[PDB]
């Protein structure tokens, strides 16, 4: 009933792990790079990194390892996805024929079971004898690494340590002996198991039960001819071996949490350790046995995900937050930079320059790596805006030729009675700056902004400091009632450590106008002020689990003309003429209608199914898309010609599928220069640096596209041989089900590349007459 | 405060030990059952609630014998109105204890059951016999992640098992939900969704009422916590009836400490302008909370809630410890000054060593929960 | 005198049958 079309406009470009080994050939140095859904492959030269191949799969790269059994002449991958399929690939070339092959597939995912707190984790053995797996909490999945085991067939092994943080294979052990930190009530603790093919169980593991750090989060398996582990915490770094204990606690990390590390030299005599703050550390171990270990703090970098040594002083900094890096060093300096949205927390789409071609301005980034992205069509043309400081909504306003931003910058307690900046940040670095009117030890706050941009320039103009507890949460830019002036609206909240629910807010006007910002009105409110809108001329804003609607009045204040006391709390909020959707974070949707004549609302339709919402836009009148939890993307549909009352105050979920991605923000427009078959646009950004385009099709546009995307399934390889039909379905921890209303653009697109055989193939129901529909479409983003 | 919390939980007053069964029959969900009815129960259940029973007339007593074969599951319709028997969802319940006597030449059967699972009606059917079946599909328990699972780094996957209290809560926050500035919301939004910290401030409220640790008494679980928690909560029936429609726990939570921070008044339901009490004066008298279902000497169901202070209540007749549910004090009728609408009774100890000397029973049915200053009624998530 | 007449729904003590017929009344509503 729905029909819509979904098309990735970028590629995701946050990286969620990195790998190094010998890939395509044992003389070659590889270096694998995962971006969610993508995957690609580097050959490490001395002047930078070749590109060679870069695949799509039809998963989310949940673990992603290199290995080598014995006997086989180069290594291979093994990758797992987010819906449990795990495949053994090769690298295969044949001249300039480059394919990826897949020698095993399958799926692991058990009927019954309860997903780990710390996420799926994928170990290998160092001799490459069995995968081992932690999916559900006290089961310890193990895979053998067998030839003939092509369907991938593991079995499980009962633990009794329930919560456990890490695992690791150690090295040197004549058995295939894994150790990992655990916590009971008595602490947390490090302990070993043998694992026993034989017996499909575990037997007494090399060394006993040491407690250790109550902050304990990360293990590193230690080579030959150390052997033994690594345990890292918040504030200690021990190593253990059995009989050998060694114990260092350096006051250089207590900033911050180490999370990421790899091995420099295979020996295991350097290791590279990366913090949440962004800072590069070395760990050196001395030498037959291990006289010391030594910290030293190499850097400060991207705020890295993960880290790999490549050689000769080189190193790739996997980042999520910002831009990935390569590095040199000389034991830091920055050799290259590889732009990196996500994560795409707001956007906002402006005609700049031709006021034909479409451009988009996105806020990605977080923390120090905080920036503005301004994208348009020539392959992309990207143009980035560093901030240093976490950006949250935008706004662009015509009449003054600039951007309004909302950010948050860090700041520290100090011993005074005051704060202190971490580093220069745009709030601080402001051209000019200002406070609002008061009213009302090594610990964080939050201290919001609000930014007033130039359009090319992208200098700070202006940055006005809100009060002291209170956060900026919406923000709007139009003219209300009868005023010709461009005001920028803001939406805050006032929050205390000591309320959980905020029973306070203000909702505050300014005027941009000269180079000059000024306090225009202020109206107080006793609750947060979630989302707000234009609604012909008037303001429509969310204050808790009520919906507002102001006035602009004649003396410039804002006057409250209705009231809706919802019965969910009011997130989420969108509008189209005289229709308003509201919606709460567990997918709790329903619709509004201000009646102009009566003065007030009135309840439409509701559909109350909780799931994580993550996001939600309005189509046209009659259909709405929301992103939802486990990366999915839902449509409903109102019925306005239902003959039942009960028919037509309920929404159908007409539209389901499985994006694969964390869509946070919707626009509307398109960034390319405007009998078209695609009715409407609607981009929206995701938390892996990927945006997208979303549009609505005919009847016999979607029966056609369909069929077409079934018979293309039959046709193209699949990385790992996983069914297309399976990946882009809807799916939840409790439910899942095969994607409705939609098409893959993706799929679609991919027609044009594929060989002319196999093209005639997919149109034997005319190759040439398919090329010019999917080339019409391209033709959108 | 020396009375004993367990004495109302094991219902004393039905008389000698009853035969337990412990076999737990849980059928799937959005199965289709089809399940007979009890006719003179008007009481709205909640999984994980104690319901004590006396029935007299012999179709009860041939239905309960026949069920004490078979799966010893009935159900219990959630009787929207009373007078044309309407009812759209309802809960299962286990009998979990039976004895039968014979005394005064009639069948008299005293049975304690338990709640087990919620239920969405399909069809009601009367047999010839005048006992009715009901064909009934299970309601599914909507079990959610935590909502960090979507976005949460796999670097910091790590750093998510945690080992001044209030501190400990700052540390909590900005450690669990670290991965939210990733997001268009924070944290303290998340924070309002989170099963651990939705109960905390729970017991926060619940220590008010009884000072028993939540180390023991209160279960881990936020599914079975939940329901404990709404099983204790003095609401009207429709209210209840939109809170047992609610199919994850976490919303469950949300509502509930919104009608605790809501409500501080409690009204007579009859004149619905006479005050009776506030949260103020609500304790726990027995381990299930300050509310549970007792049952009288005729087999009517009482979800009495016991309180400190009550006002604007005339007594009738004279103090009684006939059939008392809590040993040691006589209760005395208690009538509202306006409406003369029964209210509860006032329990007066018998002994002078006893602490509190006096309290007060209030049956659920007869009150009406109240907002101050001037509003109308609604119940979030 | 001594109350033989009770409500059988909350346990009202009664003198005479006239105070019961009406006492029940009240709990209907
Ligand atoms: C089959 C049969 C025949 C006759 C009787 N006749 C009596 O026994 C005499 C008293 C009586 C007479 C009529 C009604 C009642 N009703 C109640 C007594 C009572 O304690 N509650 C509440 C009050 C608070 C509390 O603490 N526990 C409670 O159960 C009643 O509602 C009593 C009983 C039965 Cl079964
Ligand atoms: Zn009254
Ligand atoms: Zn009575």
């Amino acid at each position: 009933m729905s029909y819509n079309y979904v098309v990735t406009a970028q590629k995701p470009t946050a990286v969620n792990g990195c790998v190094t080994g010998h890939f395509t050939s044992a003389e070659d140095l590889n270096l694998l790079i995962a971006k969610n859904t993508r995957l690609e492959i580097y050959v490490v030269t001395a002047e930078g990194l070749r590109p060679v191949k870069e695949v799509g799969m039809y998963g989310k790269i949940a673990v992603m390892e290199l290995f080598r059994p014995k006997g086989e002449s180069k290594d291979l991958l093994f990758i797992l996805t987010a819906k449990y399929n795990a495949c053994i690939l090769e690298y295969k070339q044949s001249g300039e024929s480059i394919d990826i092959i897949t020698r095993a597939h399958g799926n692991v995912q058990d009927r019954i079971g309860r997903p780990s707190e710390t996420g799926i984790i994928g170990i290998i053995d160092p001799e490459c004898r069995m995968i081992g797996l932690r999916l559900y909490d006290g089961l310890f999945k193990v895979i053998p690494l067998d030839r003939d085991n092509k369907e991938l067939k593991a079995f499980n092994i009962r633990l009794e340590e329930l919560h456990v943080i890490d695992v690791k294979f150690l090295y040197g052990c004549q058995a295939p002996t894994i150790c990992f930190v655990y916590q009971d009530p008595q602490g947390r603790h490090v302990k070993t198991y043998e694992v026993s093919l034989r017996e499909k169980e575990f037997n007494k593991g090399p060394w006993k039960q040491e407690n250790v750090e109550a902050e304990a989060s990360m293990v590193i398996a230690v080579p030959e001819p150390f052997g033994g582990a690594i345990i890292i915490g918040q504030e200690s770094i021990t190593y253990h071996n059995g009989d050998k204990y060694l114990a260092i606690a350096p006051p250089i990390i207590k900033q911050s949490t180490i999370v990421c590390h790899n091995r420099v030299d295979p020996n295991g005599s350097r290791y590279l350790l990366g913090d949440m703050e962004g800072r590069l550390f070395m760990l050196l171990l001395e030498k037959v046995t291990l006289k010391d270990l030594r910290v030293e703090l190499l850097g400060e970098t991207s705020i890295a995900e993960c880290l790999t040594y490549l050689d000769n002083g080189v190193v790739f900094v996997g980042s999520r937050l910002g831009d990935s890096q390569l590095v040199k060093l000389n034991v830091v300096v920055a050799m290259e930079t590889f732009t990196n949205l996500g994560p795409i927390v707001d956007m906002c789409v402006v005609d700049l320059e031709r006021q034909g071609q479409g451009q988009l301005v996105t806020c990605s980034g977080a923390f120090k790596e905080g920036s503005l992205r301004i994208i348009r069509n020539g392959k992309l043309h990207i143009r980035t805006v560093p901030l240093y400081e976490s950006p949250r909504k935008i706004c662009y306003q015509e009449v003054s030729q600039c951007f309004g931003v909302l950010s948050s910058r860090i700041e520290v307690q100090d011993t005074s009675g005051g704060t202190t900046a971490l580093r220069p940040s745009a709030s601080t670095q402001a051209l000019s700056s200002s406070v609002s009117s008061s009213k009302l030890f090594g610990e964080e706050v939050e201290v919001h902004n609000l930014l007033i941009i130039d359009q090319h320039t992208f200098e700070v103009l202006h940055a006005h400091q809100f009060l002291q507890n209170e956060y900026a949460l919406s923000l709007v830019s139009c003219k209300l009632g009868k005023d010709p002036n461009t005001y920028f609206i803001v939406g805050t909240a006032m929050v205390y450590p000591e309320e959980a629910e905020p029973k306070q807010g203000r909702i505050v006007v300014f005027q941009y106008s000269d180079g000059k910002l000024q306090t225009v009105a202020e109206k107080e409110v006793k609750g947060a002020v979630y989302s707000m809108v234009e609604f012909n001329g008037k303001l429509l804003a969310s204050i808790n689990s009520t919906v507002r609607l102001y006035e602009w009045t004649t003396e410039k204040e804002l006057r409250t003309e209705c009231n809706h006391y919802n019965n969910i709390m009011a997130l989420y909020l969108k509008t189209k003429g005289d229709f308003i959707l509201v919606g709460d974070l567990m997918r709790s949707v329903l619709l509004l209608a201000y009646k102009p004549m009566e003065g007030n609302f009135e309840e439409i339709a509701r559909d109350f199914n909780p799931n994580w919402m993550s996001a939600v836009e309005i189509l046209d009148d009659d259909n709405f898309l929301g992103a939802e939890n486990a990366f999915n993307l839902f449509v409903c549909q109102k019925d306005s010609a239902a003959t039942t009352d009960e028919e037509r105050q309920h929404l159908q979920e007409v539209g389901l599928f499985h994006l694969g991605e964390f869509v946070n923000v919707f626009c509307h427009g398109s960034l390319v220069m405007q009998s078209t078959p695609t009715q409407g646009s609607v981009l929206f950004g995701t938390v892996n640096g990927m945006i997208g385009l979303v549009t609505s099709l005919s009847e016999s546009w979607y029966n056609l596209l369909l069929d077409m995307q079934n018979r293309l399934n039959k046709v193209i390889k699949s990385v790992g041989k996983i069914e297309h039909s399976f990946w882009r379905s809807f799916h939840t921890e409790r439910k899942t089900e095969p994607a409705t209303g939609f098409i893959d653009g993706d799929l679609i697109e991919s027609f044009l590349d594929i060989s002319r055989p196999k093209m005639q193939e997919v149109v034997a129901n005319t190759a040439d007459d398919l090329i010019k529909v999917v080339e019409e479409l391209t033709r959108i983003h | 405060i020396n009375f004993d919390t367990s004495l109302p939980t094991s219902h004393t007053y039905l008389g000698a030990d009853m035969e337990e069964f412990h076999g737990r029959t849980l059928h799937d969900d959005d199965s289709c059952q089809v399940i007979p009815v009890l006719p003179q129960v008007m009481m709205i259940l909640i999984p994980g609630q104690t319901l004590p029973l006396q029935l007299f007339h012999p179709q009860e007593v041939s239905m309960v014998r026949n069920l004490i074969q078979k799966d010893r599951t009935f159900a219990v319709l959630a009787y929207s109105n009373v007078q044309e028997r309407e009812a759209q969802f309802g809960t299962t319940a286990e009998i979990y204890a039976y004895r039968e006597e014979q005394d005064f030449g009639i069948e008299i059967v005293k049975v304690k059951a338990i709640g087990r699972q919620r239920f969405k009606v399909l069809e009601l059917r009367t047999q010839s016999d005048g006992i009715q079946q009901a064909k009934v599909q299970i309601l599914p328990e909507c079990v959610l992640p935590s909502t960090m699972s979507a976005v949460q780094l796999e670097s910091l996957n790590k750093c998510q098992i945690f080992p001044c209290s209030y501190k400990w809560w700052q540390k909590y926050q900005k450690r669990k939900f670290h991965c939210a500035n990733l997001t268009s919301w924070p944290r303290w939004l998340y924070s309002l969704y989170d099963a651990e910290t939705l109960m905390d401030r729970i017991k926060k409220q619940l220590r008010e009422w009884d000072e028993n640790l939540k180390d023991d008494s209160l279960p881990s679980n936020p599914i079975d916590f939940s329901y404990r928690v709404a099983a204790c909560l003095p609401i009207d029936d429709v209210l209840r009836i939109q809170l047992l429609k609610i199919g994850s726990a976490i919303q469950r939570l949300r509502c509930e400490l919104d009608i605790m921070n809501k409500c501080t008044s409690l009204c007579c339901k009859q004149c619905q302008e006479t005050e009776i009490t506030t949260k103020n004066e609500i304790f726990s008298l027995s381990l299930c909370g300050p509310m549970a279902a007792y049952v009288n000497p005729h087999g009517y169901v009482h979800e009495t809630l016991t309180v400190y202070k009550a006002c604007n209540l005339n007594l009738i007749g004279r103090p009684s410890t006939e059939h008392s549910w809590f040993p040691g004090y006589a209760w005395t009728v208690a009538q509202c000054k306006i409406c003369a609408s029964h209210i509860g009774w006032k329990f007066t100890a018998t002994k002078k060593d006893m602490s509190p000397q006096k309290f007060w029973g209030l049956t659920r049915s007869a009150l009406l929960p109240t907002i101050p200053d001037t509003e109308d009624e609604i119940s979030p998530d | 005198g001594e109350r033989p007449f009770h409500c059988n729904q909350c346990g009202a003590s009664f003198t005479q049958k006239g105070n019961l017929l009406r006492h029940i009344k009240l709990h209907s509503g």
